[PDB]
RNA sequence: CACCAUGUU
RNA sequence: CUCUAGGAAUGAAGGAGGGUAGUUCGGGGGAGAACGUACUGGGGCGUCAGAGGUGAAAUUCUUAGACCGCACCAAGACGAACUACAGCGAAGGCAUUCUUCAAGGAUACCUUCCUCAAUCAAGAACCAAAGUGUGGAGAUCGAAGAUGAUUAGAAACCAUUGUAGUCCACACUGCAAACGAUGACACCCAUGAAUUGGGGAUACUUAGUAUCUUUACGGGAAUAUCCUCAGCACGCACGCGAAAGCUUUGAGGUUACAGUCUCAGGGGGGAGUACG
């Protein structure tokens, strides 16, 4: 015998595969960063979708690079995730 | 070419399927097409232009060309072929007889004039 | 109110000359009185002075060009492969 | 060019402006102008006479990629202009 | 009448395309949809093989290592043309929906 | 022999000096087909689609 | 976009968060927002495009949500707000580009369809926009 | 055979005739208005 | 792949 | 010490519209310049008695050199193989390369906005081929016509030709088995193997994985496994249907008959004819 999957309560094995509008309630499938300077040591917040390229407000040089999903982060840098909430 | 010849290269290749690739085709993307052919093309004119014809000639005979395009194309795209189809003088330089003799070195005899 | 359903500056001719002749020189007589657009001096103020000669009412220029419109098809490519023939070389 | 027609469009709503020839003239003789933009069917007279004060004033000149029509329409103007005197840049950066 | 094939008998399905620029028949020259005709890509020898022994016993070049070179033509038909050749022959109505994907 | 194949010319000199007797009437060209070289002679298509 | 002029059946969206209060790390009060949307503003930037620098390289993945009021409100609170509607701006501003092509390439008919949708759209948003007072009445598209 | 019995000649001709009819009939008022 | 038209209610 | 009317507004629809990005994706559209063999013709260089064509022939071409052979020249079409139950387009339609100009879709987004929508008389635009007008072009094929066959007859099928056409520009025409013979929008809906484009990963509290190329459109490209959105589909569970068949692509969820709008049909002919 198997569980039989609640529509109420689904398991984190199906509602992990949906697509962000399709889930139980729909939500953001991205996130912010904390990228630091590659040469400078200084934090600036970068969205994880970041279509703007960012600059270092003191390196005045480009941290990430628009893709068509998640921007791609520069060569070098230290980055993490900042909690959801 | 240095020496004022005027040549048409035809290039075709092929795209093939990876060792371990299961999919029904191996269709290449527009973009890595017209990659290809803009990589071929430079290569091609940046190594045939500095030349005389009788080097280029030698250039194409031995697959010396052929060999260093599919190596530095194959990167772009998996080929399985690459081959040059046709090549042809379409413009050629006026005459000179001195240029006609260094490139024919030691002409061998000819014996048909001689009597039997 | 319009005065006429079909025929405009053609009007004048009555009865007289046939449809298809009157409808082929309509189209040339309408464009010949017409305002043209000046390159020069961005107005659209080109008028046939005759055959050919077009003088704009803005900047006083003259130019030569086309029986009863001031640049005719022909001459528009005639320009453009001059200018790609100017480059070439 | 959409970059010079979009700051354009900000020295409209924001700067200080001047458009014509000799109202263009009168700033650089005063050396209140910040850019001056000229059309491309500028004849050939005044754009000389027009870029020798630029030159004289130090001002930095910009030349249309338009005609006179194009230049008015991208000011919000229903007019043509020949010369167009920038003397406020506003908050276009230019 | 009745639809005979889901298929319509060509390679068109109802919102792929509006319309394939038609072939010659390989045979008669008939101009039939390139989807739609019956195409073989045929590789044949030159010669049979009586033929090809005797060629190669007078050619210094070919032998048992050079093979002789062979003939590469693809083969597109008029429907008629197709049944009348017995590359296609009519089918049983269950058999109608066997596809073949290589050559065998 | 200052000119391009495939240029558009009018008012042409069928003589050297001549002030110009070819491609006169209004609308008219001739289109310059090739140049030779070896003997000095261009080739052109007059506006009736002679070649001279 | 996608279901008006062209059957196209596109999903692509943002998903917006159950949870709307901001995350604790984010530092930047909200009178000091409202000051970044008005420099942006007073640059030239849209509404569109000042909500996409915030998000991208600042952390306000919501405006709303910091300050309580959306980026067109803060704008109409200061007289900063586009003469013209941003959606019907982009409308018309593509309108205007597609025609001067088409007066060089007349015989285009692909294009000439795609203005016809372009100006049909023009025209359903303007009624829409005069009908809620935001454009003047006897506001009018011309070519 | 493709299309199912038609019970006259066939249509496409049919039209032609009726074509062909009219213009007849059209040609012959108008040498009578 | 020459030529094979017709059959009173 | 100076100013101080400025934060109190349902929410952002797995409804619509805009924005930004990969400078994404594609036989999508327009412009320019080139390229490719082939058909036909033309000289040049060789050869000599036939060639062509058919079931068999003949009309036809040919020692005034046909056919055939080699390298070329001109002109107009066309873009083979790769080419697929593949892609793009509202449909009609769309296939060489490079350079260009406006678009279009999908995807990505914790950007913007706030019912702006669905479907339609009237009205408007587009619409294969043939056909029409005026200029071009005229290689190929080819309605009409000519000639040769076949036949009882054959002004048909077959052969040799050939006009209009076929191609382009501009302006008309608005008909197609313009078909999925299946109107548009929305909801639900079982299974297996694939395919096109874009992304993500490498009645339970979380469950894997690689390969190849790799000095510049290159922190690259293609693959493998899994997931996902959108698109054309295949073999196939309910259910439906007069049946053939349809089936997340309905023709299913309908006498247990109601999501919304719209078009058309009422035995066969007369007839899509007459009249206006
Ligand atoms: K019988
Ligand atoms: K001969
Ligand atoms: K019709
Ligand atoms: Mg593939
Ligand atoms: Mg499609
Ligand atoms: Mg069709
Ligand atoms: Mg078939
Ligand atoms: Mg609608
Ligand atoms: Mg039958
Ligand atoms: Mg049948
Ligand atoms: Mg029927
Ligand atoms: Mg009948
Ligand atoms: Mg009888
Ligand atoms: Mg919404
Ligand atoms: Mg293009
Ligand atoms: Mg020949
Ligand atoms: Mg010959
Ligand atoms: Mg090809
Ligand atoms: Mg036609
Ligand atoms: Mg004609
Ligand atoms: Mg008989
Ligand atoms: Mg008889
Ligand atoms: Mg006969
Ligand atoms: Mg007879
Ligand atoms: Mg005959
Ligand atoms: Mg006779
Ligand atoms: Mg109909
Ligand atoms: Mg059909
Ligand atoms: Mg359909
Ligand atoms: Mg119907
Ligand atoms: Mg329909
Ligand atoms: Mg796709
Ligand atoms: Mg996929
Ligand atoms: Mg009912
Ligand atoms: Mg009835
Ligand atoms: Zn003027």
């Amino acid at each position: 015998g198997f569980f039989d999957a609640d529509l109420s309560y689904p398991t984190v094995r199906t509602e992990r595969m949906k697509h962000k509008r399709r889930r139980l309630v729909q939500g953001p499938n991205s996130y912010f960063m904390d990228v630091s300077c590659p040469r400078c040591r200084q934090v600036t917040v970068v969205y994880s979708h970041a279509t703007t390229s960012v600059e270092c407000k003191g390196c005045s040089k480009k941290l990430c690079r628009p893709t068509g999903g998640k921007a791609l982060l520069v060569e070098g840098c230290g980055y993490r995730r900042k909690p959801d909430h | 070419t240095a020496d004022g010849y005027t040549m048409r290269l035809f290039v075709v290749a092929f795209t093939k399927p990876q060792a371990n690739q299961q999919s029904r085709n191996c269709y290449a993307k527009q973009r890595l097409v017209k990659w290809l052919r803009m990589r071929i093309t430079k290569m091609i004119k940046r190594r045939l232009s500095k030349v005389q014809i009788k080097e280029a000639v030698s250039l194409l005979t031995r697959n010396v060309l052929s060999d260093a395009l599919v190596r530095r194309c194959n990167p772009i795209l998996p080929l399985r072929e690459l081959r040059i189809r046709k090549v042809r003088v379409v413009r050629t330089p006026k005459f000179d007889a001195q240029a006609l003799l260094s490139a024919h070195g030691t002409i061998p005899a000819s014996v048909e004039a001689d009597q039997e | 109110a319009k005065r006429t359903v079909k025929m405009g500056v053609m009007g004048r001719y009555g009865t007289r000359y046939g449809a298809n002749p009157r409808k082929r020189a309509k189209k040339l007589e309408v464009s010949q009185h017409a305002k043209h657009f000046c390159s020069f001096c961005g107005k659209f103020a080109f008028r046939r002075k005759a055959v050919g000669i077009w003088r704009c009412d803005g900047c006083s220029k003259t130019v030569a060009g086309g029986a009863y419109t001031l640049s005719t098809p022909n001459n528009s490519t005639v320009r453009s492969t001059v200018r790609r023939l100017r480059e070439l070389a | 060019v959409d970059t010079i027609n979009a700051k354009l469009q900000l020295v409209m709503k924001s700067g200080k402006y001047v458009l014509g020839t000799q109202q263009a003239l009168t700033t650089l003789r005063q050396g209140r102008s910040k850019l001056v933009v000229i059309a491309n069917n500028c004849p050939p007279i005044r754009r000389a006479e027009v870029e020798y004060y630029c030159t004289l004033s130090k001002t930095p000149i910009h030349h249309y990629s338009g005609n006179n029509l194009d230049l008015g329409t991208a000011c919000g103007k229903h007019f043509r202009t020949c010369v167009l005197s920038v003397t406020n840049v506003g908050d276009s950066d230019i | 009448m009745t639809t005979k094939r889901r298929n319509h008998g060509r390679s068109k399905p109802a919102h792929s395309r509006g319309r394939v620029k038609p072939i010659h028949c390989f045979n008669c020259g008939r101009l039939t949809p390139k989807d739609k005709a019956v195409g073989r890509f045929v590789v044949r020898r030159m010669l049979d093989a009586a033929s090809a022994r005797d060629v190669a016993e007078a050619s210094p070049v070919y032998g048992a290592n050079f093979p002789m070179p062979r003939l590469y033509m693809k083969q597109r038909f008029c429907i008629a043309c197709a049944i009348h050749s017995r590359t296609v022959r009519a089918r049983p109505v269950g058999n109608r929906k066997i596809r073949y994907t290589k050559k065998v | 022999g200052q000119i391009t194949e495939g240029c558009i010319v009018c008012n042409v000199e069928a003589k050297p000096g001549d002030r110009g007797t070819l491609a006169r009437a209004s609308g008219d060209y001739c289109i310059i087909i090739s140049h030779n070289h070896e003997t000095g002679r261009t080739r052109l298509k007059l506006p009736s689609g002679q070649k001279k | 976009m996608v279901r008006m002029h062209g059957n196209g059946r596109g999903k692509a969206s943002s998903a917006l968060p159950y949870r709307r209060t901001p995350p604790a790390w984010l530092k930047i009060a909200s009178r000091n927002v409202v000051k970044m949307v008005c420099k942006s503003s007073r640059k030239g930037m849209m509404p569109s495009q000042i909500g996409m620098e915030l998000r991208d390289s600042m952390g306000i993945a919501q405006v709303k949500n910091v300050t309580g009021r959306k980026i067109l409100r803060i704008l109409k609170h200061n007289g900063l707000a586009p003469e013209i509607p941003e959606d019907l701006y982009f409308l018309v501003k593509r309108a205007t580009q597609m025609r001067k092509h088409l007066e060089r390439h007349t015989t285009d008919r692909d294009t000439k369809y795609r203005l016809i949708l372009v100006e049909s759209r023009i025209h359903r948003l303007a009624r829409y926009y005069k009908r809620v007072k935001q454009l003047p009445p006897t506001w009018k598209y011309e070519s | 055979g493709t299309v199912s019995r038609p019970r006259g000649m066939r249509p496409k001709w049919h039209k032609k005739r009726i074509k062909r009819l009219k213009l007849r009939r059209r040609r012959m008022r108008q040498r009578s208005k």
